[PDB]
C-alpha cells in the first residue's frame, strides 16, 4: 500500500517540493470530495475570526514619546476610519469587487491553512466611490512557478528568485487558468517595496530554514482516504453475503463406476445418454415446477452444486480499529472528533472543560499566528494610504517619521471572535474575581469579552440616566 | 570460566599467505563449502543491446561444491598452579593474584591456540599452492583429497632435462627458466621465495649474483611485512625485475620440528592471487544460540562439574582455505 | 526485526554519531510522514512560548550597588526599547528578511528539540530602516561537518575544533544545500568572541561529558512506524478477508479407480476421453448458465476446488495491546496521548488536574531548561549593541564596566505562555489566599498571572477614576 | 534465559565489581535504546531540583558564638555573591566552559543516579571574566580504573589507591577516549587536600562497607528487555497469522492401490505417467485460469496440501501479565508507572493524593539524600575561595578559624523545586493552618513555598504602599 504514496528521505523542503503538484492535487481531492476538510476550516474560521476581526491601533506612545491620550484619540480617529471604510456594503474594498475584508479574511487564513502560505497584492484601484485608492487582490498558488513552468534553478526556485542568503526578491506569476484554456505568462513580483511599503504580502509559515512553501493535509489524510474506502467496502460485502443462497439440485443417482463408465461411454459414442438424461431431467423440471419461494430455482440438472464454504468467521474488529484511529487522528490534525463528528460517549464534566479550555487556547495560538499577521499588513498598507491622504493626523512631536518608525506608529493589535460561552459559571465566578481583585485591566478585560472598555462607560452612563429618567433602578 | 570478550589479541602475524594471497574470507552458516554459492569470479564481459536489456546473471554455478573444512576445536587448561611467563619485573604481586595469573594464563593459552590454528593452516597453504592438492584428513576421519585443479605445466620438475646443479655454476643464467615456468602461469610473477637450499644453487649461478641487486629499491609493501616478520621471511633483494625472498619457516610436530617447505621447490605466481577461506559451521551451543555460527574463531573459557571438575580455555574454527585459481601459480621442484 | 535498527554497545555519544546521518534521516521521515511529531512540537510551542516570550531585565542591583528604583527605570527604558524593536511589522529583524523574534525562538526551539542543539549567529545587518545593526541569522545542524564531510579526527570532531580539554573553539559550516545541487563549502566559525561578545549561539542539551551533539526522535519512534505498520495490514487483511470465498464446482464422477485408470489411459493415449468430457462439461456450463449472484461463476470443471481451510480464530489483542503501547510510549516521549488523540476514556477529576498539574509544571521545567538560553543570548547581544548606541543609560554609580559584568548587568528572566487555566475554581480559590495572605509578590504573582503589576496599578487608577467621572463603581 | 545473565553468590560489592563493564554497557545499551530511562532521569531532575537549587548559608551562630544578626547579613552578603557567581550567562563556570551551576547539578544528579557516583574536580580557571578563578571540571566514571587497566590489587582497587583500613587516598584518571581512538594514561588524584579543601568531590551511595561504586540500572532493567521483546515478536506473529491461508489444489484421484502402482511404475520406468499427468494438469491450471482472488492460486497439481492444523488456542494471558509486572517493576524502580507511562484506569481521590504525597516526600528523600552533598561540597570550595579573595567578611568574635571550621562556617542547606502542587484546596487549608497557629516558622515555610521571608515582606511593604499611594486597597 506504500506503493501508491512514498516518502523520499530528505529534508522536508526538498522532500515535498519535488512532489508539490501530486500532494496539492491529491488534497483538493479530499478536501472536495471529503466533508472532514469544509468542517475543519469552518472551525478554524468561527474560533480565529469569527463574527469579525477588529482592529486596535496601539502608537509606542512611551518610547515614541508621544502622549498617551493623544495616541488614544488618534486611535480614536483612526479606528472610526478604518471601520466606516471596512464596512463597505457593496463589496468594493477588492479587485474582484466581490469581497468585503471579512472574506479578505476568510480566504487568506484558509489558503494559509490549506497550503501554509497566502500572497496578497497592494493595488492601486481607480473608483473614485471611496476616499482609498488602494485595494488588495489576492494571488493564487498555483501562480507561483518558476517563468514558464522550469524546474528549480540556483536561484529561482519554484517560483520565488532569491539571494545566495535567500532573501526573497521577487516571484514570477503565472497567468490565470479560469477558464481553463489561458496559457500562462510568468510576470515579475517583488515582494516588498524598498520604502518598507507592503506590496506583495507573502505570509507563509516555514518549517525550517530555506523553506518557501507551507504545510500540506493530504499527506496526512490518504489514511482516512482508505480506510474510508475499506470500511465502506467491507460493510458492503458483509451486507450483501449476510444472506447469499446457492439453489441447486443434487440427487442420489451417481452409481461411481456405472456413473463414471457412463460418461466416458458418451464422451466416446454414447452422447445419447446423457440427452436422454437430460431430457428427462428437463421433464422434470417442467413436470415438477421446481420452485423454492417468489422466484424460479435456477436450472441445475443433477451433479453439481456450489461449495460455498467460507472463511473465517471472527469479529471484524474494525469497531475498535475506527474508534482508536479516530481518536488517533483526530488529536492528530488537532481538532477533536468528539465534536468533528460529535460523540457523546461517555463524555464527562472535567472531560468538557479541560477539553474545551485547552482547544481554545490552541486556537487562540493559530490565530495569534496566522491572523496577525495579515491584520498589520493590511493595517499598514491602509494607514500609509491615510497618511498620504491627511485622513488622520500623525502626532506633531513625532519622534521619528512616519516612514521610518511605521512599525512603531502602525502597531495594533486585533480582536478574533467574540466571547467565549462554555459553563457559565465558570465565567462568571472568573469575572466576578476579576472586578473584585482588579486583577483585570482595561486591555485584557476587553479581549476577554469582546467589548471596548470606552463604550461600556458610555453606555452605562447611558443606562443611568435614562434609569433616572424614566424611574427604573440604575 | 571468564566471559567470551576476553579474547584481545591484536596480533595477527600469519606469514604472508593467509593475509596476502588469502584475503578473501567466507564464513557460512553451512557445513561445507559451496563454491557454487561463492562469486568467485563473476561472469564479466557482455553487455545488452541500445533497446532494452538482458537476463539476469547469477552467481555463475561452480561445479565442485561440496568439501569438509577442517573443524577444528582443541582446548587446553590454565590452572593456576603454574609459574606463568613473567615479563621483566612488572609487579610480580598480581601474577601471586589467582585473578590476574588465570587471565593472562588464559591470554597465553589462547593465543598458543591460534597460533596453532595458524601454523596449521599455513601448512593447508603450503600444500595447496605447491601440487593443488590438500588432505583433508585426521584419525577417526575419512581422508577427503581438495582439489583445486593444479595444471600439468603447473607441476612440471628442473630435474627434469637438465638440472641446475648439472649446469655450469658460473656462466649458465637460469632466468631463461625463469621465464620459461613464469609464461603458463597465468599472469606475472614478482615474488621468487625460495626454500633456502633452493635460493642456495639458484644464487651458485654467477648470472644471478651479478644480475640481482641486494639494494632496497623500495617496490612495495613487502619489506614492510618483512619488517613485521623478520622471523621466517628473509627479503634477499631485488633479481632486478622480480623480487627475491627466502621463506625459511618450520613447524614444530608432535616430538620434533621440521621446516614447512620441502627440500627445494618453488610456485610462481602474482602476489594479488586469490584465495579462498571458506570457513565451515562452528558447532558450539554458544555458538548457535548467539549467532557465530558463521565467523572465524570462537573462544571460551568454561568449568566442567563433576568427574573432571576444572576449568578450560576452547577454541574453535573450520577453515577450508584453498585458491581460486590454481592454474595462477607453476609449481616446479628444483635440482 | 532488530535487523533493520541496531544498538552498538558503547557511550552514547560514539554510539550516536557514527549512525548521525541514518537516525535523523528517519526521524525527518517520520517527522514529515506522522502526525505526532507535528502536534508535539506544537503543544511544546503553545506550552513554553505560547502567545509571546517577555524579556523582564533586573541587573544585580544589591550586588553591584545600584539603587533598586534607577535598575527599574532603567529596566523600564530597556523594556521600551527591546519591545519596539522587537515589535517589528516588515519581518525584518532577521538576515533571511522573514522571521520575527516570535519565529526566531519558534525554530530555535523546534530545532533544539528535533536535533537536541541550536546555532543562532549575530550577524550586522546594513539595513538603516532600524536603529540597531545586528539581526540573527540561524544556522542548519547539515552545516556542521568536518571540513569536506571528513570523518570524527583527533580535535576535528564532527564539524566542531575543540581542545584536548574539550573547549569548543569553533565550527565548520557546511554551505548550503538548498537549490538541491549546491556544492558544500566549510567555513570557519568561532563560538564565541573573547570580550565575552557571543556570536554563534550554540544551545544544546549533552547528556554526558564531551558529547557534541543534542538528542534524537526517531531512535525511540521506530516501533510507532512499525505498529502502525502492523495495525494498517492486518487492518487490510482482516477486512479483505471476512467474506472472500470460493466459486468451484465439483461432482460425483470420481469412481476411484476407474478415473485413475481414465487418467492414466488419456496420458498414455487416450485424451479422447479427457477432450470428450471436457466438452461434456463446457456444454453443461454453456446450457446451465451456472452462475451465482451478479457474477459468473469461475469455470471449473468436476474434480478440483480450493481448500481455504483456516489458521487460528482467536482475538487478535491488539486492542489492549496498542492500549498498553499508546499508554507506554505516551509517558514515554513525555505528553500523554489522552491529548495528543484525545481519549476520554474513563477519566476523572483528580486524573484530569493531577495529570494537568504535573505535566504543565513539567513544560515549565521544559521552558526554563531550553528557552532562557536563547533568551538571554539575544538579549545580551542586543543589549551590547543598545549600549554601544547609547539608547539606554547604564548607571553612573556602575560597579563594574558592561564588559566586565555583562552578565550582572544583562540578568534577565523571560515569562513564556499566559495565565494558564485548568478549572477555574482552583485559580480563583489560589488567587483570594495568595491577595488575602499576602503570600505572592509582585514578580511570582506576574509570573502567574501573566500580567505587570505596575500596568494593572496605573490601569486600576484608570479605572477607578473613569468610574468616578462617569458615575460607575470603582 | 538465566544463561545471558549471571549473578555470582557473595557480597555484592565482589558480585558487581567482575562484571562491572558488561553491567554498564547494557545498561547504557538500555537506556539509550529505551524511554523510560529518560523519562526517570527527567522526572528525577524536575523533582529534586526542578528550576533551581538555592543555597542558604547558616554559620552556627550560636555554637561559634557569632550573633544572629551578623550571621544573616553575612548570609546576605555571600548569597548575593553566590548568586551573581551562578547566573553567568556565559556558561562559563565550567572548564568545558559549556555548563553553569544547574548543568553542574544536572550531570551530577544524572551520573550518580545511573552509576551510584559523580566525580567533581575543583581547578583553577584562569579565564579572568570573574572574580573568582576556582571551576569545576566533571570526570567520567570510565577514567577511575586501576593503572592501565590492571585488575583489582591489594590496594589499588578498581582504580581507588587506598589503605588496609579502606581510606580513600587518591584515583587513577585514565584519559578520556573521546575521539574513540585515544589511548588511556593513568594520572594520580587525590580525594581531598589535607587542609580541608575538597579537590575531588566523589559522591557516591555505598550499600555496603568498603563498597567503591554506587548502584546500576540495567542489573533490573534485563525483564523489561526481554518482555518488552517477547510482547513484540508475539504481537508480531498474532498479527501474521491471522489470516494467513494456504491456496492448494486437491483432486478426487487417489485410487489407494492404482495411485501407488503408477507411483512405483513411474518410479522403475514409466515416467511417462507422471509426464502425461502432469501435462494435462498444467493444460488444466491454463484452460481453468484457477484464480482465487486478486492472485493467481500457487500452481498445486493434486494429491499434496498443506496441514495447517494450529496449537492452542486459549487467551494469550499477556493483558494481567504485562499490568502485574508493570505494577511489579514500577513501584520496584520506584516511580509509579500511571505516570511513567500515565495510565487513568480506575484511579480515585485518596488514591491520586497519597500516592502523590508519598511519591514526593521520597523524591525529597532522594533530593536530600544525593543532592546536598554536591551543594555543601561546591559552596564549600567557593566560599573558601571568597574568603582567600576577601569578598566576604568573616564574623570579627570568630570562635574558631575558617580553615578550622569550614563546616562551622560553611554550613548551608539549600532548596530544590518550586512550590508543590496537587490539590489546592490541600495545600490552601494547610497554609491557613499554619498561619493561624503560628505552627510553621520562617525557614520551614519558605522551604514549604519556595520563597524568601525577608522578600515577601519588603514586596508586601512595596505592595501596600503602592497601593496607598496609587489609590488601591492594601
Amino acid at each position: 500500500q506504500l506503493r501508491s504514496w512514498n516518502p523520499p528521505s530528505e529534508s522536508v523542503d526538498a522532500a515535498l517540493l519535488p512532489n508539490f503538484t501530486r500532494g496539492n492535487a491529491r488534497a483538493d481531492d479530499l478536501v472536495r470530495n471529503n466533508g472532514y476538510a469544509a468542517n475543519a476550516i469552518q472551525l478554524h474560521q468561527d474560533h480565529i475570526v469569527g463574527s469579525f476581526f477588529r482592529l486596535s491601533h496601539r502608537p509606542s506612545w512611551r518610547y515614541l514619546g508621544i502622549g498617551e491620550e493623544e495616541a488614544r484619540a488618534f486611535s480614536r480617529e483612526v479606528e472610526a476610519a478604518w471601520k466606516e471604510f471596512a464596512e463597505d456594503d457593496c463589496c468594493c474594498i477588492d479587485v474582484e469587487r466581490k469581497r468585503t475584508f471579512t472574506m479578505m479574511i476568510r480566504e487568506g487564513v484558509a489558503m494559509h491553512a490549506f497550503n501554509g502560505e497566502l500572497f496578497v497584492q497592494a493595488t492601486w484601484d481607480t473608483s473614485s466611490s471611496r476616499l482609498f485608492r488602494t485595494q488588495f487582490r489576492m494571488v493564487s498558488p498555483k501562480r507561483i512557478s518558476n517563468p514558464n513552468n522550469t524546474g528549480d534553478s540556483r536561484n529561482c526556485r519554484a517560483g520565488v528568485q532569491i539571494n545566495d542568503s535567500g532573501a526573497a526578491l521577487g516571484y514570477y506569476v503565472s497567468e490565470d487558468g479560469y477558464p481553463g484554456w489561458m496559457p500562462q505568462k510568468w510576470t515579475w513580483i517583488p515582494r516588498e517595496l524598498p520604502g518598507g511599503r507592503a506590496s506583495f504580502i507573502h505570509v507563509f509559515e516555514p518549517v525550517e530554514d530555506g523553506q518557501t512553501r507551507g504545510a500540506n493535509v493530504f499527506y496526512s489524510v490518504m489514511e482516512q482516504m482508505k480506510m474510508l474506502d475499506t470500511l465502506q467496502n467491507t460493510q458492503l460485502q458483509s451486507a450483501i453475503v449476510k444472506a447469499m443462497y446457492a439453489a441447486t439440485i443434487e440427487s442420489e443417482l451417481d452409481t461411481q463406476s456405472a456413473m463414471d463408465f457412463i460418461l466416458g461411454a458418451n464422451s466416446q459414442e454414447q452422447r445419447e445418454r446423457l440427452t436422454g438424461w437430460i431430457g428427462e431431467i428437463a421433464a422434470y423440471y417442467a413436470a415438477a415446477p421446481v420452485r423454492l419461494g417468489g422466484a424460479k430455482v435456477p436450472h441445475l440438472m443433477p451433479g453439481d452444486s456450489l461449495n460455498l464454504q467460507t472463511a473465517q468467521d471472527t469479529d471484524n474488529g474494525y469497531s475498535v480499529f475506527e474508534q482508536s484511529l479516530l481518536r488517533y487522528i483526530a488529536a492528530g490534525l488537532g481538532v477533536s472528533y468528539e465534536q468533528l463528528s460529535r460523540n457523546y460517549a461517555q463524555m464527562s464534566y472535567s472531560t468538557a472543560r479541560a477539553s474545551a479550555n485547552e482547544s481554545w487556547a490552541y486556537f487562540m495560538g493559530r490565530r495569534k499566528f496566522v491572523a496577525s499577521r495579515q491584520a498589520s499588513q493590511m493595517f499598514l498598507c491602509w494607514l500609509e494610504e491615510a497618511i498620504v491622504r491627511r485622513v488622520v493626523t500623525l502626532p506633531s512631536k513625532a519622534r521619528f517619521s512616519f516612514q521610518e518608525a511605521r512599525s512603531a506608529w502602525g502597531n495594533c493589535d486585533w480582536i478574533g471572535s467574540g466571547r467565549m460561552a462554555i459553563d457559565g459559571l465558570k465565567e462568571v465566578q472568573e469575572a466576578v474575581m476579576l472586578i473584585e481583585a482588579g486583577l483585570s485591566t482595561y486591555e485584557k478585560e476587553c479581549a476577554k469579552r469582546g467589548d471596548d472598555y470606552q463604550e461600556i462607560f458610555a453606555q452605562q452612563v447611558r443606562e443611568t440616566m435614562e434609569r433616572r429618567a424614566a424611574g427604573l433602578k440604575p | 570460566a571468564q566471559l567470551l570478550a576476553a579474547n584481545e589479541q591484536k596480533f595477527k602475524f600469519d606469514p604472508l599467505f593467509l593475509r596476502l594471497f588469502f584475503r578473501e574470507s567466507y564464513p557460512f552458516t553451512t557445513e561445507k563449502v559451496y563454491l557454487s554459492q561463492i562469486p568467485g569470479l563473476v561472469n564479466m564481459a557482455l553487455y545488452v543491446s541500445p533497446i532494452v536489456s538482458g537476463e539476469v546473471i547469477r552467481s555463475r554455478g561452480g561445479s565442485t561444491s561440496e568439501f569438509t573444512p577442517g573443524y577444528v576445536k582443541p582446548k587446553h587448561e590454565v590452572n593456576p598452579q603454574m609459574t606463568l611467563r613473567r615479563l621483566p619485573d612488572e609487579d610480580p604481586q598480581n601474577l601471586a593474584d589467582p585473578a590476574y595469573r588465570r587471565r593472562r594464563i588464559i591470554m597465553q593459552n589462547m593465543r598458543d591456540e591460534e597460533l596453532a590454528i595458524a601454523q596449521v593452516e599455513e601448512m593447508q597453504a603450503v600444500s595447496a599452492v605447491l601440487k593443488g592438492k590438500y588432505t583433508m584428513t585426521g584419525e577417526a576421519f575419512d581422508p577427503v583429497e581438495v582439489d583445486m585443479g593444479r595444471s600439468e605445466e603447473n607441476n612440471i620438475t628442473q630435474s627434469g632435462g637438465t638440472e641446475w646443479s648439472k649446469r655450469d655454476k658460473s656462466t649458465y643464467d637460469p632466468t631463461d627458466d625463469i621465464e620459461a615456468y613464469a609464461l603458463n602461469a597465468s599472469g606475472v610473477v614478482n615474488i621468487i621465495v625460495f626454500d633456502p637450499k633452493g635460493w642456495a644453487l639458484f644464487r651458485s649461478f654467477k648470472a644471478v649474483k651479478e644480475k640481482l641487486d641486494t639494494r632496497r629499491g623500495s617496490n612495495s609493501e613487502l619489506e614492510t611485512a618483512v619488517k613485521d616478520l623478520g622471523k621466517a621471511v628473509s627479503y634477499k633483494g631485488m633479481y632486478g625485475d622480480v623480487a627475491i625472498v627466502v621463506y625459511s619457516g618450520q613447524y614444530v610436530e608432535n616430538g620434533v620440528k621440521k621446516n614447512f617447505l620441502p627440500d627445494n621447490t618453488m610456485v610462481l605466481g602474482n602476489t594479488q592471487a586469490r584465495g579462498l577461506r571458506t570457513y565451515g559451521c562452528i558447532q558450539d551451543a554458544d555458538a548457535q544460540r548467539e549467532g557465530i555460527n558463521a565467523s572465524a574463531r570462537y573462544p571460551k573459557n568454561w568449568v566442567t562439574t563433576g568427574d573432571p571438575a576444572r576449568e578450560f580455555t576452547m577454541i574453535q574454527s573450520a577453515p577450508l582455505m584453498l585458491l581460486a585459481d590454481p592454474d595462477e601459480f607453476v609449481s616446479v621442484q628444483l635440482a
